[PDB]
């Protein structure tokens, strides 16, 4: 029975449906599940005001503001602001009751339904950790997590210290393992394994110890990328097995503790840290409280033999023969199997939802592809054609949007175009044709268009299950250029910038070089292009290698005339910045020399000196002051959440008092308690 | 503003906004 001790079960337990049900409903200690429930509820209580947007609800759902929203289904609409505050209140109460274990089933539902409603209301708020919170709440809804360390058991003794079925731990462990393993498999991407995804990250001071034995490139490639990929691929296996659990726990704890400081990912790292002990024995909190000194052993509740529970069946040789598997047991086993199968399948289901497939696969948030794809957006142009007069106009990129994710997804772009066509009549624009010229570089590739700029997105066809025709393909046979691009970028001066552009055949780039962008040049790297100067109506054909100087404050056009995609460079200098810096340096040096033996230009120098002095002082300032400031900001966020929620709840229950009273209440809500 | 002119709409060689970290979709 070596396999039995290594796995927790035997091969005979999987040879029949009845034995699988019996194994998956075997009684288990609920202490570990209870501690995880308490910690998850606490972290959700902390996260509702911060990341879920309770503190900025009045800004996001203002009751008269023109805004383009991006729900998963267009039939889903946000409620008025007071009702949105009620939804967030119900979600917060559900999180409170989940953390406490009080009215656990109702509290689970009361957190789950508004949480998923808020999730589906806005596709642009989707990420992997919010999706994980939804999944964890869904799982915990069906579990007996209030059998320990809960006030439900403190007000009802039968629920106290009652055993839970084994599938409660199996589903959660499978979820955590799936997160780790699918993240690792998604990191088996050419961009990640070649160190392109997160190449700036190694220069964080938290990676200093590795630099005592590695170079910058080596710690970027081996530690951040290969190290992260190995950790993701091996964390579930290390945590599952008893022999490797201490090492796995240490590595996973280090991973999450570094991630909490490297990134702003809400409470994800703490949720994963709290999920790690789910792989330990279900009795570990009991051992932890039994290892304490005897002086603190008379106030905690006595640790006795847990009582039998009805939620799980008992199979004994002496204690009767056995009992038939009840409907609840089969339902739990089937839920375990089906849910884990769905969790395995969904990250690789993008071949069905082709309409959500851009350069990357699917909507972001449920594939566990964290930090794999980095996007740099160079420029967005939104042009409309008036359907009545034929006049061409241009919109500010993102007028009525609260997010930038529409730049990368054809579904969000279609929603944005529909919203603009609905809203622009209010701005004296008849039925508009709207075109999008969006330039993106993904993982330091050539900047290129993601959508067809000649296609009217208002009338363009989009379907969930069909690949979008107006999405430009990613120029994959140009990635090996990245080493050369990086060499060019690092081989430049400190005042010059470079933009690398790849353009499709038959298309052209209309460019207005700013007046202050003197010394602007274009150099061809691949294919052939024709550069047209609009003012002089002159076309000069470029070949591979030649560089052309371009005028500032004037228009020019780059036509890709080659049958294959062309790549060219833009090297430019902020010449006004050069003049400003040289005159500022000369003025400062002359003044210093005269003294030792106001105007905006000197105002900039004074501001820079003051900022440098403040930065130096803050570095010299003890971290207790920084901690106090951080706590004050968080307390402001929580106080504002509470006060605006109270205002809206009173509006719902009693009514709106008056404009003056509401204004005074809102002013008091933003008071910045102790600044 | 709501509308841009032909001039400011076509200056691709502008400094990007760089609002926080607009590179990774995982960040808040
Ligand atoms: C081989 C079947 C899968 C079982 C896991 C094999 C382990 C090898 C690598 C997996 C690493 C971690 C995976 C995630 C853990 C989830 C499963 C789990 O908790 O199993 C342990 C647990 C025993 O618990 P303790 O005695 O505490 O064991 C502690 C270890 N000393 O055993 C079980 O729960 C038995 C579960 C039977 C399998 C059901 C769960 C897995 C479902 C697979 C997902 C796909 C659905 C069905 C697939 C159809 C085709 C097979
Ligand atoms: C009626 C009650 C009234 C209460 C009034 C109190 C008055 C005192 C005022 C203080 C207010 C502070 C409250 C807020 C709490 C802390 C703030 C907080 O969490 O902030 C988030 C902060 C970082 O946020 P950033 O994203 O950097 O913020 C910048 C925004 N981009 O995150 C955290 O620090 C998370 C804190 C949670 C830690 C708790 C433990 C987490 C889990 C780890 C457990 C380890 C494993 C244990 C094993 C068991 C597992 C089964
Ligand atoms: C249903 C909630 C699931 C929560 C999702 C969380 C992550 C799960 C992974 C799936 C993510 C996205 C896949 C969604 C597929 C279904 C989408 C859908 O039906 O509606 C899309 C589309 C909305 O388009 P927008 O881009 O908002 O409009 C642009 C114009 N302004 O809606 C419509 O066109 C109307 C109805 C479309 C056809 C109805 C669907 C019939 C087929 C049924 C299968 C689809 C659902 C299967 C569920 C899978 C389990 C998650
Ligand atoms: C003398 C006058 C000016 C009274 C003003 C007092 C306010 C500053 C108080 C009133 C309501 C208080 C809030 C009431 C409830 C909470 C919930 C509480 O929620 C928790 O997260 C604690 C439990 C947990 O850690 O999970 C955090 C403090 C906070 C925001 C309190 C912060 C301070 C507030 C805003
Ligand atoms: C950017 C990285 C991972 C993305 C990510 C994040 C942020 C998560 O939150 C995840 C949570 C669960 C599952 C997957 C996640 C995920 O994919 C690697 C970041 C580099 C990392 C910090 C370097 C450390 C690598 C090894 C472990 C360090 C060596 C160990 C020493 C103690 C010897
Ligand atoms: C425009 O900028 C380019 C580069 O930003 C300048 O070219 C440099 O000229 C110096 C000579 O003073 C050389 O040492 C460098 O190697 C050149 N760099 C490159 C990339 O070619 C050019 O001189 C600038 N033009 C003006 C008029 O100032
Ligand atoms: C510069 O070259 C282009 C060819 O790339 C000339 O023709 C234009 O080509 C674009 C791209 O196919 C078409 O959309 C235009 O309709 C073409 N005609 C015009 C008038 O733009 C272009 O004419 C040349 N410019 C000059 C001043 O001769
Ligand atoms: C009042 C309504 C809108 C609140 C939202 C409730 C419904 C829509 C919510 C409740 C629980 C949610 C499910 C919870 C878990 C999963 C598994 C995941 O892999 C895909 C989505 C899916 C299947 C969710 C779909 C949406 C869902 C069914
Ligand atoms: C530098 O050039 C950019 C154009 O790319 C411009 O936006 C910026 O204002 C210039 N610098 C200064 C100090 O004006």
């Amino acid at each position: 029975s070596r396999i039995g001790k290594l796995l927790g079960f035997e091969w005979t337990d999987l040879s029949s449906w009845r034995r699988l049900v019996t194994l998956l409903n075997r009684p288990t200690d609920p202490a570990s599940l209870a501690v995880f429930r308490f910690l998850f509820g606490f972290l959700m209580v902390l996260d509702i005001p911060q990341e879920r947007g309770l503190s900025s609800l009045d800004r996001k759902y203002l009751d008269g503001l023109d805004v383009c929203r991006f729900p998963l289904l267009d039939a889903l609409r946000p409620l008025p602001l007071d009702w949105m505050y009620l939804v967030y209140t119900i979600m917060f109460l559900g999180a409170l009751g989940m953390m406490l274990g009080l009215c656990y089933r109702i509290s689970c539902v009361l957190f789950l339904l508004p949480y998923w409603y808020v999730f589906l209301l806005d596709k642009t708020s989707w990420n992997n950790h919010s999706y994980l919170y939804g999944l964890l709440a869904f799982q915990l809804t069906f579990m007996d997590a209030n059998h320990y360390w809960s006030v439900d058991g403190l007000l009802n003794a039968h629920r106290r210290n009652a055993h839970v079925p084994l599938w409660n731990y199996a589903v959660l462990r499978g979820q955590i393992f799936i997160v780790y393993f699918i993240a690792g498999v998604k990191k088996l991407d050419a961009d990640w394994v070649e160190g392109y995804s997160m190449e700036y990250l190694s220069r964080h001071w938290l990676f200093s110890p590795f630099k005592l034995l590695l170079s910058e490139e080596l710690t970027s490639l081996l530690v951040v990328h290969w190290g992260g990929l190995l950790l993701d691929l091996s964390a579930g296996f290390l945590l599952f097995f008893d022999v490797s659990r201490s090492i796995g726990l240490f590595f996973v704890s280090y991973f999450h503790c570094m991630n909490s400081q490297l990134f702003s990912i809400g409470m994800f790292s703490y949720v994963m840290l709290a999920s790690s002990p789910l792989f330990c024995s279900p009795e570990w909190p009991r051992k932890l409280v039994s290892y304490c000194p005897r002086r603190l052993q008379q106030l905690l509740p006595l640790k006795a033999a847990p009582q039998p529970s009805v939620s799980c069946v008992y199979k004994r040789s002496r204690g009767k023969s056995g009992q038939k598997p009840g409907l609840r047991h089969q339902l739990g086993a089937a839920f375990t199997l089906l849910y884990l199968l769905e969790q395995l399948f969904l990250p690789y289901s993008h071949f069905l939802t082709q309409g959500y497939n851009n350069w990357t696969n699917g909507l972001y948030g449920y594939s566990w592809d964290m930090m794999v794809h980095s996007r740099s957006h160079q420029h967005v142009k939104i042009t409309y054609r008036d359907g009545r007069t034929g006049e061409l106009g241009y919109l500010n990129p993102g007028v009525f949007t609260q997010s930038r994710r529409w730049k990368d997804h054809a579904d969000m772009l279609k929603q944005y175009a529909t919203c603009l066509s609905r809203l622009l009549p209010k701005y004296n624009v008849t039925e508009p044709q709207i075109y999008f010229d969006i330039w993106v570089s993904i993982n330091d590739r050539f900047q290129q268009r993601i959508f067809d700029p000649r296609v009217d997105i208002v009338q363009a066809a989009w379907s969930p299950f069909q690949r979008t025709s107006w999405v430009q393909p990613l120029l994959m046979d140009l990635s090996p250029w990245r080493a050369k691009l990086q060499e060019i970028k690092s081989s430049l001066d400190n005042h010059t910038e470079v933009v690398f552009i790849a353009d499709f055949p038959g298309l052209h780039l209309e460019n207005f070089v700013s007046e202050d962008l003197g010394n602007t040049s274009i150099q061809l790297l691949q294919g052939e292009v024709t550069v047209e100067l609009v003012a002089e109506q002159k076309n000069q054909t470029l070949r591979e290698g030649e560089k052309m100087q371009l005028p500032a404050g004037e228009y020019h056009k780059v036509y890709t005339t080659s049958p294959s995609p062309s790549c060219y460079m833009y090297v430019y200098v902020n010449t006004t910045e050069l003049a400003l810096e040289q005159d500022l340096a000369y003025l400062q040096e002359l003044k210093e020399k005269v003294e030792n033996g106001p105007t905006p230009l000197v105002q900039t120098f004074l501001r820079r000196q003051q900022r440098l002095q403040e930065i130096e002082r803050r570095r010299n300032t003890p971290f207790h002051e920084r901690f106090f400031r951080f706590l004050l900001r968080k307390l402001y966020v929580f106080r504002r959440s509470f006060l605006m929620t109270c205002i809206s709840l009173r509006n719902l229950i009693l009514g709106r008092p008056s404009l003056e009273q509401l204004a005074q209440e809102v002013t008091y809500a933003n008071l910045r308690p102790f600044e | 503003t709501v509308f841009l002119d032909h001039e400011n709409a076509n200056k691709i060689l502008n400094r990007p906004k760089r609002y926080n970290s607009g590179k990774l979709e995982e960040f808040v």
